[PDB]
């Protein structure tokens, strides 16, 4: 059981011929079902095609990410999500369709997500995904503002943008920005430092505040848990109570 | 280039029965098999494919096709030699990563990172050929200094930590420890005003406040040291 023309299916196709038409673009996903929103810039040579599921878009992605056409390779990857939202301060004992129910109070969700590690335990973090813009700016709004609870404990989540980060494409060479600053980066090739040298000196100081700043870090971690502790026996006591 | 650790595909969920050429018959289509191990007893397996577009169809096509009774979940294995590298310059390329990490041994994958303007965020990913040159890589980038670019900043070398946001933490798995439905009593709702929920919910205000103020002030603490080190390193290069 899967939802239907959903962003999550909507792929970015660029490097396009700029006679391209609507139809022409059509024919070249035919194969991957019926396709709904479609969208391309006269100029530039890129465009956007949504296709009814996200195994379909998949598919469509890896047999046709370079594939050349008049001349150009085309590139092909999934379109970034505009109503995005990550959600930390996630409860103990949470589920990806208690964030779907949760959230759907604010506008439709496409899909929610509690992240988890390589051991399936919750990380404390989650993502929520709208169908549109509006909606998600609603539940960034109202939960700021408010204190959403999802379970019975009275614990308010925090509900932030989401930052979206490529470690799939990421930074080739040939998108870098080929400036000053490049060019002197650049002088050196990747090389172990010498013991004793200028470099060896720089390098084990910053490695010293690469260090402190763990050391820290880990000291605001100390701090916080002290203070939760603190109000999560409060709340505790005061349950006694009335 | 084929049969990479980027190939291999796990499968969870297999029914008991399951065959070692049963489970080959499931990708079939997607060319020869390579590796396969089956754990009949606790219900999964891997498989490695030709290439990774190879694999990436066969998971889109069967991560959750039903097979006697059972939703199978495909799903990438989990990479043994994959390394976290940070406090990259942002001249580093997911190119020059590769070319430097290299020295270490075989490269399956070596990606930088970017943000949502295509910028080096400084951190990037390593994957490595075999768990020793991912060992290496490690131990050597930890006790000594390694340097991508002039600027004397060491990469940060760190075994991968790896999560899920794809498959996630479904109901149907969660509602098996008998606290989440104990938790689930009381349906998400915003705390109202003038209730023993609002009055603490206020207090978990304060304190993620808190908690915000005191990690700004730590990432302050250290640009200005960086800057420091920066100052002193210019005065101390004239000797
Ligand atoms: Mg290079
Ligand atoms: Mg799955």
């Amino acid at each position: 059981g899967e939802k239907t023309f959903t962003q999550r299916s909507r792929l970015f196709v660029g490097n396009l011929p700029p006679d391209i038409t609507e139809e022409e673009m059509r024919k070249l996903f035919e194969k991957y079902g019926k396709a709904g929103e479609v969208f391309i810039h006269k100029d530039k040579g890129f465009g956007f095609i949504r296709l009814e599921t996200r195994t379909l878009a998949e598919i469509a992605k890896v047999e046709l990410d370079n594939m050349p056409l008049r001349g150009k390779q085309l590139r092909v990857r999934f379109a970034c999500h505009s109503a995005s939202l990550t959600v930390r301060n996630l409860p103990q004992y949470v589920s990806n369709e208690l964030l779907e129910e949760a959230f759907s109070v604010f506008g439709q969700v496409e899909r929610a997500v509690v992240i988890v590690d390589d051991r399936g335990r919750p990380s404390g973090k989650g993502i929520v995904e709208f169908s549109g813009k509006p909606a998600a700016r609603k539940a960034l709004d109202r939960c700021s503002e408010g204190s959403f609870l999802l379970t019975t404990f009275p614990r308010p989540v925090t509900v932030e943008p989401m930052d979206q980060l490529d470690d799939e494409e990421g930074l080739p060479e040939k998108l870098v920005i080929k400036n000053q600053q490049f060019h002197k980066e650049r002088e050196q090739p990747p090389r172990f430092a010498q013991p004793g040298s200028f470099e060896y000196e720089y390098a084990m100081r910053w490695k010293a505040l690469i260090e402190m700043e763990k050391q820290q870090q880990d000291q605001v971690d100390r701090n916080i848990k002290e203070a939760r502790e603190k109000l999560e026996m409060e709340m505790e006591a005061a349950r006694h109570e009335h | 280039k084929t049969y990479t650790q980027r190939c291999r595909l796990f499968v969870g969920n297999l029914p008991a029965d399951i065959t070692e050429d049963e489970f080959k018959r499931l990708f079939a289509k997607y060319g020869e098999p390579g590796e396969v191990f089956i754990n009949k007893g606790k219900g999964f397996g891997f498989i490695k494919l030709e290439s990774r577009a190879l694999a990436e169809i066969a998971k889109a096509e069967l991560d959750d096709t039903p097979m006697r009774g059972r939703q199978l979940r495909v799903r990438f294995a989990t990479h043994a030699a994959a390394l976290s590298v940070r406090n990259l310059s942002p001249y580093v390329s997911n190119e020059l990563l590769e070319e430097a990490f290299s020295q270490f041994g075989p490269i399956e994958r070596a990606v930088v990172i970017v943000d949502d303007r295509g910028r080096s965020t400084g951190k990037g990913i390593v994957e490595f050929a075999s768990k020793p040159a991912a060992r290496k890589a490690f131990e050597r980038c930890s006790e000594g200094v390694f340097l991508l670019t002039t600027t004397p900043r060491p990469v940060i070398v760190e075994p991968l930590e790896q999560l899920d946001d794809e498959d996630g933490l479904p109901e149907k798995l969660a509602q098996k420890n008998p606290m989440y439905q104990k938790e689930r009593e009381t349906p998400p709702r915003f705390a109202q005003h003038g209730t023993f929920e609002y009055e603490y919910s206020q207090r978990w205000k304060s304190l993620d406040e808190m908690e915000k103020q005191q990690r700004e002030q730590v990432e302050k603490n250290m640009k200005d040291a960086k800057d420091k080190l920066e100052s002193e390193m210019e005065d101390a290069y004239h000797e």
